């Protein structure tokens, strides 16, 4: 996890697109396969092959996810020429939404999914640059 | 009136935020009370911890 | 080492016993002499089926006085101590605290098997 | 060296690999039983005789009460072992090719798990070159459960005695 | 006589009623003298009276 | 000429074993008013023996 | 550390495994709960006679007795759930959802 | 089960307890646990019946495994350090385990389903105890070893119970259910301070203790376990439905109501060490708390449901029993805003 | 944990020897009436709940209640002020034996200090 996040993260903004799509959707994969095993422990499927259906049909998901994201937000740094702006992240966040509409098959989810994730990526972008941590140390 | 009011700025914040909680809760609460499955939660859990956390 | 050797010659010793018993004589073996014995007649039910055990309660403390002896059990060491008084009221405590459950337990009709 | 311990460890690991595969409370009861003993095997080697016997003592013991206790309530009519399933035979051979994995990895290089680092060597190597005289450590630490220890003493005796109270209102009914 | 049945609190219960009244005096009064030593006590350390 | 105050359906609404029925929270139903569940007919199966004649 | 100790601790994490992992039948996870406490004690003793430290023998039999009310208390719970739907299997304990 | 019986095995809880609060030995304070689920398993299996044998096995269950977690990490510590004494844990890998057994014994998710499984199956006084004292002793140990506590760990398992809480208690519709769900809920805050201020997390454990027992004893004193039942309270003595109304109000953390207390101290708290997203996030998400509280407040006291026939006898008949403290327990649970500087002393 | 710990700290201990020398609350404190209301509106509920007459019936209880709360409340607002007199005397104390983290900066005026001015319109 904490390496997945570090080899994203010393890619640089607008550089290895390639790479960075890599990075992303080795992200989405390891998310995809935690939500899976959760969901087989909780929801037992019916059979074997109805869990690696489902298992593959989850990692694949969150991959596409991932892989979208990474893709779009670094062809669109790469383009504009304006790394650490957070405008690439939200245009990354909407295409991994519509990837997942466009999985499930349902444009209400794919377009509450674009926002959501746009205000999101958007929002974790500006935390890099501004410098905000989430589980912050304990001082004072 | 009915586009706007009654229709979309309806939908926007309260009826999409109202229907992904309760979406929500259905899928916890939707549990068979199987101590086989939630233990099997557990061994998940433990490893996870185990591993990603250092 | 030599209880390992002693252990070792026990256990092939009954090995090659029953290596000879199954081995040397002549066999004859068929779907009838092999059945299961029940007094000549065949069993109605099968001999896994559940058998209750009117003595379930007797077994649980029996595990507890079963620990509460190993517990007692170093108390030949405990003698040598110079607190011989902190010594002998803890063991008599334990030992007092044992009869009480024994106590308990009869009064309580534990003691008794299931009807 | 003779490697004694690390063998005795290793049968410990196969015993615990097929209880915990759990073909039914007969066979595992008897994994649990050989793990006992090989686990007094290797605390007498690593000094303990006393501690190791009773720990042997104490699971032949309990083990007598499950064995009743499966025939009464946990008992079906073609009782399972390692080979009679297919999920118990998988377990199995998962937990004895895990074991043998990570005891050639540690024989052949000094293996650090993803939890701890241990070192392939010597259990004599790791052991003491004092000594004591004419009394036994273990036994004079054990002893001291009465002079020392009055207070574990007191709580030890309390639990056993209202586990006897517990055991009996639970079973109650009514 | 309304009830046909005694009321559980038909009459005071006097010893009740007496040991209420007096905890509420003894608190009283402890807390008078324990504020008084306070201020005594206070007064004294800090060299004020 | 009153103010409105619920009635059966608002009160079973509120009634179910769950808010927010599904097929398998609909299959559910609600438990028992003194929590104590009807015993089960389970089989005692008293073992059987031949004693005799061998 | 000795590979000794790695031993025991994957005894104790095969231990934990099987008892997280249940098949039918609730006696065979009471079986897993107690090798847990029988890789506890035999660490445990490993650790304490290895350093000498002497007034700490008496903890693993302290360990072992608690072992024991626990698997006392199992085995009553067992008796009380076999005697309501005649069997230990563990599906029947179903009525109290999450 | 005899009164003596039944009083002994309380005060063995309590001893349990105390022996884990007093002591400063690893072992000890094991023993304590130990004692506490071996005297706890008769106190929830008191009224005979499958429901609370399954909920007394599932708590058995939970809390071995608990324990067992416990004791090995432990032993690890002791390993790399020799050390008996409940300090800062010196070996990163016993640290998670200790704080793994410590989240499955207080019900922080994702160990939280035994919660409302063993609430709903025990009674309302058995599940009174429960959430109370056995959520009483881990936070403890807790705080005694936070200052080696994973701050992801913790705050990930805080965030966690926040949001199970509030979905599952908007789900449910049983009483002893939403009491679970939303303890579960309130230990995600408590746990949430703890790796900053342990004071904070004590003032929380109190406010939480003195509202679930104003609560469950209301729901003891009208004698109802579901919505429906407690729908009928207003018909019979109006004045529990109004004392209900205001609890949930203020446990649901609306100003100027003792429930607030603790969210507004932890969020100043979490600030203080630059936590924002955080706080925002956790104060965001009680609104789920809320609206199922305000959805139990409307069936109750709000509106008027209909009544039966046989009210009328109830009517003419009266309450016996006298709940200990409860006068106490509303008036502490909806009245001490203005008394908030008192968690100086508390410190 | 932050002034737990602190040396010289007797365990359970709900008032040590040193809280002698601060100024007790004057029994009219603002704070001592609010127990007292506190307690009042508990014996108000009694009454409530119990089914009595809610201001007349129970006037000993009632007194009871509102001394009770009286007493405590004295004794709780004592070691708050005691707490909070002790965090102020350790600030105290490490800011004047730590002056090079706390260093006492120069004074300027508004006619030296230049600011940005953003005009409104
Ligand atoms: C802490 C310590 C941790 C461990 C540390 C190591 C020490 C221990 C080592 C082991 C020693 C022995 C102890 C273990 C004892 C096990 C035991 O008792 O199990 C009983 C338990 C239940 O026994 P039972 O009730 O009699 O069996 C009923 C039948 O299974 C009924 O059959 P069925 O028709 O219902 O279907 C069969 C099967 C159907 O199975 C399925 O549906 C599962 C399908 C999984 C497919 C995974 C594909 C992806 C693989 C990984 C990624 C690859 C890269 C590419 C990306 C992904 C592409 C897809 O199972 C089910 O349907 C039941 C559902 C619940 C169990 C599912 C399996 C485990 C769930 C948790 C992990 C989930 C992982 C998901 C993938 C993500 C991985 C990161 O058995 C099992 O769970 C399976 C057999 C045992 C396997 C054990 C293997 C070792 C585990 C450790
Ligand atoms: C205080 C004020 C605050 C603000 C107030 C206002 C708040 C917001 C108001 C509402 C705006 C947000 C609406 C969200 C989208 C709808 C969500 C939803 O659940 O839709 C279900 C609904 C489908 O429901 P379903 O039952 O799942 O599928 C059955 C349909 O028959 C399946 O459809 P079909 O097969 O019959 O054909 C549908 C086809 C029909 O084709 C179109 O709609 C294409 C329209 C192209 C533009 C035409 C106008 C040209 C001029 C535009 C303005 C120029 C100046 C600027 O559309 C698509 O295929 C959409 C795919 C993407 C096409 C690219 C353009 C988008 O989705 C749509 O119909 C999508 C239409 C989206 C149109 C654009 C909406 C605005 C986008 C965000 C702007 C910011
Ligand atoms: C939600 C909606 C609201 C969202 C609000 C916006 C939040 C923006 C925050 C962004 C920010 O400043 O991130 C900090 C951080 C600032 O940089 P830094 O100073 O290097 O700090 C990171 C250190 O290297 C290393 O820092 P660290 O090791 O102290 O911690 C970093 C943290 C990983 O950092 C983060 O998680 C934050 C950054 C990515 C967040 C992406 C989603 C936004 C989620 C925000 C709310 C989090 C609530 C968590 C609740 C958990 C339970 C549900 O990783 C861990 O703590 C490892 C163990 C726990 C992992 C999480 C496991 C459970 C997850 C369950 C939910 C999924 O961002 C990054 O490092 C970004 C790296 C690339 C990330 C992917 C792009
Ligand atoms: C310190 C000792 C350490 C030992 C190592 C560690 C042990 C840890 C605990 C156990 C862990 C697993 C052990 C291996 C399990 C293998 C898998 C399996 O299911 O095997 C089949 C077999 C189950 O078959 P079954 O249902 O009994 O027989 C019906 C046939 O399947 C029906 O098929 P069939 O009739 O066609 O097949 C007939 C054939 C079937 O023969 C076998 O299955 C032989 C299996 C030998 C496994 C030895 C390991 O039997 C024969 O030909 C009769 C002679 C062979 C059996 C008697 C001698 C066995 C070796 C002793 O497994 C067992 O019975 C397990 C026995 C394990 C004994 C271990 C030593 C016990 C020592 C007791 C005292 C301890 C004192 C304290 C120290
Ligand atoms: C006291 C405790 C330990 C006991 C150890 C052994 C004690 C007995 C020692 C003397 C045994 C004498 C041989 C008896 C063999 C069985 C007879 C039999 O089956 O006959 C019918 C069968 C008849 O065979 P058949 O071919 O005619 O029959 C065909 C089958 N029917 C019947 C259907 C037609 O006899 C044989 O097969 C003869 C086999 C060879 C006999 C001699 C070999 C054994 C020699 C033993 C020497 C001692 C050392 C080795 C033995 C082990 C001891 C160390
Ligand atoms: C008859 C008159 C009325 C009596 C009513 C009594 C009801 C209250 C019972 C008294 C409770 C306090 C017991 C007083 C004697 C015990 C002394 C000891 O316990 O006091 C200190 C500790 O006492 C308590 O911790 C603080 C007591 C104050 C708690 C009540 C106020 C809580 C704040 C709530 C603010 C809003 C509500 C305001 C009140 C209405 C000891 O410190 P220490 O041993 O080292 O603590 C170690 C653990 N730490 C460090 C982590 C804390
Ligand atoms: C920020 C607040 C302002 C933006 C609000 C976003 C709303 C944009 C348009 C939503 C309207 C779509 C809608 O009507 O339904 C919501 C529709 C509901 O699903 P359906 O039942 O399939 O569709 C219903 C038929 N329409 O979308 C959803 O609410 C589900 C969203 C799926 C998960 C959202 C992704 C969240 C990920 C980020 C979390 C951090
Ligand atoms: C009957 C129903 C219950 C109400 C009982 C109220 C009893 C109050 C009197 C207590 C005994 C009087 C006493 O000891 O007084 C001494 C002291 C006076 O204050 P002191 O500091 O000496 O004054 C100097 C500056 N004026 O007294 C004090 O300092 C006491 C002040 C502390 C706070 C007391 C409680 C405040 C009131 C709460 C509401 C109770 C009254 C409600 C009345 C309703 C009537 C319908």
């Amino acid at each position: 996890a904490k390496t997945l996040l570090h080899k994203y993260s010393d890619i640089p903004e607008g550089t290895e697109c390639h790479r960075k799509a890599y990075a992303s959707t080795s992200i989405g994969g390891a998310t995809g396969l935690i939500v899976s095993a959760y969901s087989i422990a909780l929801k037992p499927p019916a059979s074997f092959l109805e869990g690696v259906a489902r298992t593959g049909r989850y990692t694949f998901t969150s991959a596409a996810i991932g892989a979208i994201f990474g893709l779009t937000s670094c062809i669109s740094a790469q383009v504009r020429e304006k790394p650490d702006d957070p405008l690439n992240y939200f245009i990354g966040g909407c295409a991994g939404g519509l990837t997942l509409g466009a999985r499930t098959r349902s444009y209400g989810i794919g377009a509450a999914a674009c926002a959501y994730m746009g205000l999101t990526a958007a929002l974790v972008k500006m935390g890099q640059l501004e410098g905000w941590q989430v589980f912050a140390e304990p001082k004072v | 009136s009915s586009l706007l009011d009654l229709i979309w700025l309806e939908t926007i914040l309260p009826k999409t935020t109202s229907f992904i909680q309760m979406k929500m809760s259905i899928m916890v609460s939707n549990q068979k009370g199987l101590i086989k499955l939630y233990f099997l939660s557990f061994l998940i859990t433990i490893m996870i911890s185990m591993t990603l956390f250092n | 080492m030599n209880i390992m050797l002693t252990l070792l010659t026990n256990v092939t010793l009954a090995s090659l016993l029953v290596l000879i018993a199954f081995w040397l004589p002549q066999l004859n073996a068929y779907s009838e002499k092999t059945s299961p014995y029940e007094c000549g007649f065949d069993p109605m039910g099968s001999a896994r089926l559940p058998f209750s055990m009117k003595f379930f309660l007797v077994a649980i403390t029996f595990l507890l006085f079963d620990l509460e002896i190993a517990l007692l059990l170093p108390l030949p060491w405990a003698s040598q101590t110079n607190n011989l008084k902190t010594m002998l009221t803890m063991a008599l405590f334990l030992l007092i605290l044992l009869a009480a459950s024994l106590a308990y337990e009869w009064t309580q009709k534990g003691l008794e098997w299931a009807e | 060296t003779m490697y004694i311990a690390f063998i005795l460890s290793t049968i410990f690991v196969i015993g615990f690999v097929g209880f915990s595969s759990k073909p039914s409370p007969i066979y595992g009861g008897l994994g649990l039983i050989v793990s006992g003993g090989v686990g007094c095997g290797i605390v007498l080697n690593f000094g303990g005789s006393f501690l190791g016997l009773m720990v042997f003592l104490i699971y032949l013991g309990g083990m007598l009460v499950v064995f009743g206790y499966t025939t009464a309530m946990a008992t079906e009519m073609y009782p399972e072992v390692w080979v009679s399933n297919k999920t118990v035979f998988g377990a199995f051979v998962s937990g004895l090719m895990m074991e043998f994995c990570m005891v050639y990895y540690a024989l052949k290089e000094e293996e650090v798990e993803i939890i701890f680092k241990f070192n392939g060597l010597g259990d004599w190597v790791i052991y003491d070159t004092g000594d004591s005289g004419f009394f036994s450590e273990e036994a004079m630490g054990i002893a001291a459960l009465y002079s020392y220890g009055t207070w574990l003493v007191i709580v030890t005796g309390w639990s056993l005695l209202i586990g006897v109270v517990v055991i009996m209102e639970i079973t109650r009914g009514n | 006589k309304f009830y046909i049945r005694e009321p559980p609190h038909g009459s005071p219960d006097w010893l009740k009623v007496g040991l209420t009244l007096g905890t509420s005096v003894f608190l009283w009064i402890y807390l008078i003298k324990q504020h008084k030593e306070d201020v005594l006590e206070y007064k004294r350390r800090n060299g004020l009276e | 000429a009153r103010q409105w105050q619920p009635d059966v359906e608002w009160a079973e609404q509120f009634g179910g074993a769950v808010m927010y029925p599904t097929k398998e929270t609909a299959h559910w139903k609600p438990p028992p008013w003194n929590d104590v569940d009807p015993p089960k007919d389970t089989l005692v199966s008293n073992l059987t023996l031949n004693f005799g004649p061998q | 550390m000795p590979l000794v100790y790695m031993n025991i601790i994957m005894a104790f994490a095969i231990a934990l495994a099987g008892l997280l992992m249940y098949r039918s039948h609730l006696m065979s996870s009471l079986l897993c709960l107690e090798g847990m406490m029988l890789s506890l004690f035999i660490m445990s003793t490993l650790i304490i006679l290895n350093t000498h430290f002497t007034l700490a023998n008496m903890m693993p039999i302290i360990l072992l007795v608690f072992a024991a009310c626990e698997a006392a208390l199992g085995l009553s719970l067992l008796v009380m759930v076999s005697n309501t739907y005649g069997t230990d299997y563990v599906q029947n304990l179903n009525l109290l959802q999450c | 089960m005899n009164p003596i019986i039944y009083t002994t095995l309380i005060m063995t809880v309590m001893s349990g307890t105390m022996l884990v609060m007093i002591s400063s030995h690893w072992l000890l304070i094991w023993i304590g646990f130990e004692m506490n689920l071996l005297a706890m398993i008769p106190v929830l299996m008191k009224n005979f019946n499958p429901r609370a044998t399954e909920a007394a096995t599932k708590y058995f269950l939970t809390q071995a495994t608990a324990s067992m977690m416990l004791m090995m990490a432990i032993i690890i510590n002791l390993l790399y350090s020799g050390q008996w004494t409940i300090t800062k844990m010196f070996n990163p890998v016993a640290m998670t385990m200790m704080t793994m057994a410590l989240a499955m014994k207080l019900g922080l998710s994702p160990f939280h389903f035994w919660v409302p499984e063993v609430t709903q199956g025990i009674s309302l006084q058995a599940g009174l105890l429960l959430l109370t004292w056995q959520k009483l002793a881990p936070l403890s140990v807790l705080c005694q070893i936070s200052q080696s506590i994973n701050p992801n760990l913790m705050l990930t398992m805080a965030m966690l119970s926040i949001l199970i809480g509030g979905w599952g208690g908007l789900n449910q519709t049983q009483l002893r259910k939403i009491m679970a769900y939303s303890s579960i809920a309130h230990m995600g805050w408590m746990t949430a301070v703890l790796p900053y201020n342990t004071t904070m997390t004590i003032l929380n454990l109190l406010i939480y203790i003195t509202m679930t027992l104003a609560m469950f004893m209301l729901l003891i004193h009208s004698s109802a376990t579901t919505t429906l039942s407690l729908s009928h309270t207003w018909n019979k003595m109006p004045v529990i439905t109004s004392l209900m109304m205001v609890t949930l109000l203020s446990m649901g953390g609306l100003p100027p109501l003792s429930g607030f207390m603790p969210k507004w101290m932890i969020i100043q708290e979490m600030t203080k060490n630059e936590s924002i997203i955080m706080p925002t996030l956790m104060a965001m998400t009680a609104l789920l708390n809320l609206y199922f509280y305000m959805r139990l407040a409307y069936s109750s006291s709000l509106t008027m449901f209909p009544s039966t026939n046989n009210m009328k006898m109830k009517w003419q008949f009266e309450h016996t029993k006298q709940m200990k403290l409860l006068p106490t327990m509303i008036v502490l649970s909806t009245l001490v805003l203005p008394m908030t500087p008192a968690l100086s002393s508390l410190n | 944990t932050m002034m737990s710990g602190r040396p010289g700290r007797v365990p359970l201990q709900f008032l040590p020897n040193e809280a002698r020398s601060l100024p007790p609350p004057k029994l009219t404190d603002p704070r001592l009436v609010y127990m007292g209301f506190l307690g009042y509106c508990s014996g108000l509920i009694d009454n409530a709940i119990r089914r009595r007459p809610v201001v007349s019936a129970g006037l000993h209880r009632q007194l009871l209640y509102v001394t009770s709360f009286v007493f405590f409340g004295y004794y709780l607002l004592k070691r708050q002020d005691y707490m909070y007199a002790l965090r102020d005397h350790d600030m105290f104390a490490y800011v004047k034996s730590h002056p090079e983290d706390f260093p006492e900066k120069d004074k300027k005026t508004y006619g030296e200090i230049l600011e940005e001015f953003h005009p409104v319109r």
